[PDB]
């Protein structure tokens, strides 16, 4: 019974079966935004200097 | 899958179950030698519950007979459908006990129940699922009270999560055929009020009553009765065996009958039951099968609920039928004589279709009502065994046997408080 | 876009029966798996040109199921998906919630989840079970909490049948019913009632079949869901996803429970004597005795209402007609909303089974709407409910199993919550 | 390849044998007559181990018949399946012991004991690959029980790495003939520990306890009896004669059961027996097969192995099967029942499959457990057996003989000693 | 190019009997078997069994070795006392096998360790061969006793004295259960009654599997050499779980979508291992995977990829690239009477783990326990033994027991 309390404590706590993988992903993703969004900001910059 | 392990005990269980596999086997299409010979493939589909496969389409009935005298046993036999059970499963005794519920309880049970406890066992454990036993027995002779009930406790304490059948007729002082009925009624249901799951009241009585009017029968010999018992235990167990629009279990039907552990005594009807000279008369419909259901002159026990209160009732309908029709004819009646029903249950009745008539006929039901004047035949019974025992008659054969008089006054308070119990649900 | 449909009890995969009967009977598939896109949302490919669909049958009598391994359509169905119990839960929602639940759901879960992942863009999931019963009740309830804490973000159709307050055909059905609501509150985002009594009423004087079975009723059950998600299985000219009665329709996280009607239920000789157009089946989607729940929204008010229209339907006159709708006074809608109407109209008919009741009409239409005359029935269902209650009958089955006293005290006094929550709202 | 050289002892050796050599000649199709009739080819490659092609197709039996009174070898001689032997093989004295152990051991087998060695050695270097010798005797007479034992032990000396069975009957006191059964099984116990490879014990109160309660026959005369003893026999070496999908010879069974060198005393039972009323009220399959197996009231010995522990056991199975069956109910019956099994051995069941039934069967199984309940009977044995050397009863029948009272003494002392280390052992 | 394999044993020659069956059926490509074989074993049944067989006349009859009488589950007797005759002729003919062959892969043995034909002279053949050849493979497919099912008794000792010679003989060792087996047959093949025959066809399965890029064209071929290097990191752990997949009956396999991604999954779930351990307990070291029939490398490459991205199973701290595949083009046969359905794909998964590690341990108290007592002993040591070899074939599974406890840190 205790071993199954915790089992089913933990169970809650790990936020779902597929929670894993779209935290991972979703981070992934966002570190592809920022490049793409710094090459953008950097042209701007190199074209101010021109 | 789901199982039942059948047992009969004395000479009214020999007849009972005897008439009761012929019907059976003969609405799965096995003939008097054991082999398959029917037609529909439908019918092997559910055979598990009832019956083993043996070899070359021999299928081998579920079932052990228990008793004390040989008479039975070879009547069993002799007769047709008597070649098809296994010769192992007539555990049997040799001495008799002979009317009397200590012998049938304390002296020939001690050395009889430990084998037929052994047939049970291996009868149990050869299937996968249990659903239930099934025990058919009667409560005013020896051999079949004693014995059964003993047997009855001792399955209990081993296999307690399981259901339990007990069909049991209960004397009357109508048909009285022994003289100390109510010193073994009395101490049968002290018993059976607190193992058994669920019991189905019958009675001699009223079954010659229904042969009187309903069937119009000549000779009514006691091969028609077992034949109106046979017919109501297939009805209730075919939601099992076959499907259909709407299936209820045993389990299912238990739960929803019985709203305290202490109430499971069932007084018990059939339908349709016509003599042959109106059977040409009739027609086939829901309404017809409900106010034929619902008389009070159908019941199978003589205790008229309408001297009482319907706590719930349940009917159980087979053959190709509309649900609709079926929900509404169990409205209409409880609608109109809502004075018959208890009032702080609304919906007393449980209903159900099966899609697989009997043979004979196109459209069939089965009605099991949990009434609380079932209290008539406690009191009925109760009051004769008082008018022996407080002048101590027959006493001694049961005295010098192991029983002391504690226990017919624990089993008189049991009764009685059972009564009174009963009195002030109502 | 994909969408599994789930299928627990007796009533839920006769539900099936009938549906499946009639999606491969739309798309042209014969039962026994192959053709003579669009079926991409419920079957699934097996590249040897054979279709299989996306379901689970599942319940813990064998009986049900097993007719439906010999029936027509033994060949469509993968083995897999169609699990049976052994024994059943016997209308005790405890037994199906803690004894033999605890058993088969998680059979249940690792099969759901890889048909999740044959899918792609995975719309949600939806349910069918009937609350009366111990099985659609008990581990319906048990699987709902499961599925709400592995995709949470995921809609849960829940087409559910409630007992009728009248017709019943058990005893202990108010017990199960009050307990199964209790989960059946936080767990389905959109649920649907769908009664009995008013599906009989609707085949007694639309359709005139004086002597109906079950087969009717789940007939027309999956043409309401055909009607409901040719929006997602075929282009028209105003379209909405599942994903849309999310939010146009439940205002408060507690207020999901829908009333459903169809339009026209009409046989085979009236609709050769009748004519068809958009703003008749406007009208009869909205008077009573064409709903699908035994209650009556001329008591309550309507927060907002939603219209499946199926067939040769342009958008100009389902404009009009609704119009005329809010102009009557016969129903009205809640102060706080100003507009209460969902739309929407898709180009491919309604088609019909052979062996069916269902005539051939020309034009269709599906209404789901919300309202307040659904807090008269959970009422009703409290007075016969704690009726019985308080001389504790019928509880030693349910407390013998593993139960107590306290979650009948509790769950009680959250669905009388909930009767409360109804009556501010509607102020 | 293969070879079993086959000695029989005694008038009960010479009933058996007789028995025995019926049922493999019908088994390898043989006729009366000596000639090959049979109809599958599997009958024709495997009769080397038990024949010998003579000329003309003439099919002699590798047996050696062997006793003390012409009784016996005439009633052999007379029934069919008689004029098989070749004559020359009838090694026979004139005299007789007439259960005196002492005559059967010491004074008439040094006349005889040189005739039968000699027969047996032509007999034995016949054949290429010996498998082993057969013996079968008893321990309560003086011709099977003295001279077989001195046999044993001159075979043991000259051949002392080929394998040997010894189906041995032993007497019990419910079933007593002789009055010296006590002296006599004593001192033959004490050779067998030391100069048998395994003996199978017998006894005839299991074997008529068989046929009363399992098989429900009426006389079971000897004949009966014997032919029940044969059927293990050729059980226990249907390895050899058959493929099968797993083979377990002699000496496969002998490595896998006997965990201690002095421990080689196994009860025996075979399956499956039924009464002919009830031969088609059942299925054939592995559970029933092990029901009947594993019943303690089916051994055939006097002696309930639930009053011990099992060391070991084998079950010889025949038949077409799955052998995922074999081992699940091997299994089974290994953990449920787990305090009649010894613990610091694991896997106490060695399970074997071979392909050819019986004749007449379609499936059976030989049961061979070695357990630690056999010595009750030696304890049983030398209770008797100190009542009356207590006292020198019917001492100086022996005395006068050759033995001396060291012989009697040592006796009790390896009887003592054994059943202290089955007792250590459980 | 061309691989022999030797069969020993009783379950060795009805594992051949099935796996020649199929080679037969499957068929310049044929020239890597076509028989290359040698049956050998103590009991001459089931030898001549196939000697009066169908397969009669495709086996050149010297090729059937049979002595005269069996060991008898006797280690010691078929290693010491009858292996020593008859095993000189069997490899005295295995090297004019060798002479007749020219590219020679290796070779590969089939036997059970619980028997002691299989067991015993298993042991002294390898021995012989490794002395005589060394470089070149001998690819061990054996059978070990299942901890709960079981058919004999003093299986402990025999499996424990093989395995002390199992270790630094054969390059690369598959374990292979009955128990295992007979869960996948009722698990997938639904089949709950099987035989012998049943666990035969799809151990065949597996070797055709692993055999077939030698002798038939794919998108990436791998030879034998190729699992010596890829998948034992250590020169004394090559002890591998197998699986496949996808093992499926006639009628399921049409309704299913049998696909490249799942089967990769299948193949890794401890429902399908050959063994039975659970993986869960360990951490994978290397993994194989052999793909049949209809694969392009995307699919598979994109299989390996989310593998490694779940978290239900771990690798080792040391493999980034735990990996080898494997593509060839033919689908796998079918043999009539067979169970298995035709498939377009198919894949046999090789790994090498710490699960292993859990069945010695299991093992060693079956065999503790009875030799405490000396249970059996005697008949071994009267066989030509000691107690010497007992104790010492005992501290080299404890031994082996800590070694994959620190390499699995
Ligand atoms: N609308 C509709 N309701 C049905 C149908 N069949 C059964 N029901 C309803 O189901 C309720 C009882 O539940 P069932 O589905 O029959 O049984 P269950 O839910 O599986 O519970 P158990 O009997 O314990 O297995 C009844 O009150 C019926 O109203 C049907 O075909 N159509
Ligand atoms: N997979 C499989 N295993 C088998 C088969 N036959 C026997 N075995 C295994 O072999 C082990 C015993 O060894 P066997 O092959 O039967 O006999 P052996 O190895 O030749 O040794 P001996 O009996 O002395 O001849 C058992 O544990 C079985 O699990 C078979 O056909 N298939
Ligand atoms: N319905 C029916 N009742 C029977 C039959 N035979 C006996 N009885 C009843 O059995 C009662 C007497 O019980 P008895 O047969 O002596 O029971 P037993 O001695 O314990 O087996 C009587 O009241 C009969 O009504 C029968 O064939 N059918
Ligand atoms: N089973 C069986 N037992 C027998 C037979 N003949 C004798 N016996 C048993 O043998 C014992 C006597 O052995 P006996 O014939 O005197 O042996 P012998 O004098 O040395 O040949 C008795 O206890 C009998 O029960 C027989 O034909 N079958
Ligand atoms: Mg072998």
């Amino acid at each position: 019974s205790e071993m199954g309390s915790t089992l089913t404590t933990t169970r809650n706590n790990m936020g779902g079966i597929f929670s894993a993988k779209e935290q991972s992903t979703a981070v992934q993703k966002r570190i592809k935004l920022l490049e793409n969004r710094l090459e953008k900001a950097y042209v701007k910059y190199n074209q101010s200097i021109t | 899958m789901r199982e039942i392990v059948h047992i009969q005990g004395g000479q009214c269980g020999n007849q009972i179950g005897a008439k009761f596999w012929e019907v059976v086997s003969d609405e799965h299409g096995i003939d008097p030698t054991g082999t398959y010979h029917g037609d529909s493939d439908l019918q092997l589909e559910r055979i598990n519950v009832y019956f083993n496969e043996a070899t070359g389409g021999r299928y081998v009935p579920r079932a052990i007979l228990m008793d004390l005298e040989p008479g039975t046993m070879d009547s069993v036999r002799s007769g047709p459908y008597g070649q098809i059970f296994r010769p192992d499963n007539f555990v049997f005794g040799q001495t008799g006990a002979g009317n009397n519920w200590a012998k049938g309880h304390y002296t020939e049970g001690a050395e009889l129940i430990d084998s037929v406890l052994d047939v049970v066992r291996k009868e149990a454990e050869s299937c996968d699922c249990l659903q239930g036993f099934q025990v058919c027995h009667s409560l005013g002779g020896g051999t079949g009270s004693g014995m059964g009930t003993l047997l009855i406790s001792k399955i209990r304490e081993e296999y307690p999560d399981r259901m339990m059948l007990t069909f049991s007729v209960v004397p009357s002082p109508k048909v009285s055929d022994t003289v100390v009925e109510p010193y073994n009624a009395t101490l049968s249901v002290h018993q059976l009020v607190e193992n058994a799951d669920e019991c189905m009241v019958l009675d001699n009585e009223a079954l010659y009553d229904i042969c009187f009017r309903t069937l119009k029968l000549t000779t009514p010999t006691f091969g028609d009765l077992n034949h109106l018992i046979s017919a109501v235990m297939s009805g209730i167990t075919c939601c099992l065996r076959f499907p259909g629009q709407l299936n209820a279990d045993l389990r299912k039907l238990a739960v929803n009958l019985i709203p305290f552990p202490r109430l499971h005594f069932f007084m018990v009807g059939f339908t349709p039951l016509t003599s042959r000279g109106s059977q040409q008369y009739r027609a086939l419909t829901v309404p017809e099968l409900t106010q034929q259901m619902w008389d009070a002159k159908n019941m199978m026990c003589a205790a008229d609920p309408r001297h009482g209160r319907y706590l719930t009732a349940s009917a159980l309908f087979r053959g190709r039928m509309s649900t609709k029709e079926v929900d509404e004819q169990m409205l209409n009646v409880q609608n109109k004589n809502s004075s018959y029903f208890v009032e702080w249950i609304p919906n007393n009745v449980k209903s159900s279709v099966c899609d697989i008539p009997p043979k004979g006929l196109k459209m069939s039901a089965t009605f099991i009502g949990n009434s609380t004047a079932i209290q008539e035949m406690f009191k009925r019974v109760s009051e004769q065994f008082t008018a022996m025992f407080r002048r101590k008659a027959f006493l001694h054969w049961y005295t010098g046997e192991g029983m002391d008089e504690m226990e017919f006054t624990e089993a008189e308070s049991n009764m009685n408080d059972l009564v009174s119990e009963y009195q002030q649900y109502q | 876009r994909e969408v599994i449909s789930i299928h627990i009890g007796q009533a839920g995969i006769q539900v099936g029966n009938a549906c499946w009967e009639l999606y491969c009977l739309e798309h042209g598939i014969q039962p026994d798996g192959q053709m003579p896109d669009a079926f991409n949302t419920f079957f699934s490919e097996t590249g040897a040109g054979k279709h299989v669909p996306r379901c689970i049958f599942l319940d813990l009598e064998p009986t049900v199921v097993d007719e439906v391994r010999t029936g027509t359509y033994r060949q469509l169905f993968h083995p897999e998906q169609l699990i049976s119990g052994k024994e059943d839960a016997a209308n005790n929602f405890a037994r199906g919630h803690y004894t033999i639940g605890k058993e088969i759901v998680d059979l249940a879960l690792d099969r759901i989840r890889k048909l999740a992942d044959n899918c792609t863009g995975l719309q949600g999931f939806l349910v069918f079970n009937a609350v009366g019963g111990g099985t659609g009740s008990g581990l319906g309830s048990l699987l709902l909490e499961r599925l709400s804490v592995d995709y949470g973000k995921k809609s849960k159709l829940g087409f559910t049948v409630y007992p009728s307050p009248q017709v019943s055909t058990a005893v202990v059905e108010p017990y199960n019913s009050v307990l199964s609501t209790h989960s059946l509150l936080e767990h389905t985002d959109v649920a649907v009632m769908l009664d009995n009594e008013a599906i009989y009423d609707i085949c007694r004087r639309s359709l005139d079949i004086e002597r109906p079975t079950y087969t009717n009723l789940n007939r027309l059950i999956a043409q309401v869901i055909s009607s409901l998600t040719a929006s997602l299985r075929f282009d028209g000219a105003l379209n909405v996803d599942i994903t849309e009665f999310q939010t146009n329709l439940v205002p408060y996280p507690r207020i999901h429970f829908m009333l459903s009607s169809y339009a026209p239920i009409i046989s085979a000789e009236k609709a050769y004597h009748e004519q068809l157009s958009v703003a008749e089946i406007t009208n009869a989607a909205f008077e009573p005795a064409s709903m699908m729940v035994k209650c009556d929204p001329r008591h309550g008010k309507y927060m907002a209402c939603c219209l499946m229209y199926r067939g040769d339907v342009v958008p100009k006159d389902v404009n009009a007609s609704v119009a005329t709708i809010k102009t009557k006074r016969t129903i009205q809608f809640v102060d706080w909303c100003p507009t209460g109407f969902k739309c929407g109209i898709n180009y491919q008919p309604p088609t019909v089974v052979p062996g069916g009741d269902l005539a051939k009409v020309q034009r269709a239409v599906c209404m789901i709407s919300n309202s307040t005359a659904i807090g008269e029935i959970f009422s009703r269902l409290d007075h016969k409910f704690d009726l019985m209650y308080a001389k504790r009958a019928f509880v030693h089955w349910y407390v013998g199993e593993g139960m107590e006293e306290g979650e009948f005290s509790e769950a009680r006094e959250d669905l009388a919550a909930l009767e409360k929550d109804f009556e501010e709202v509607g102020a």
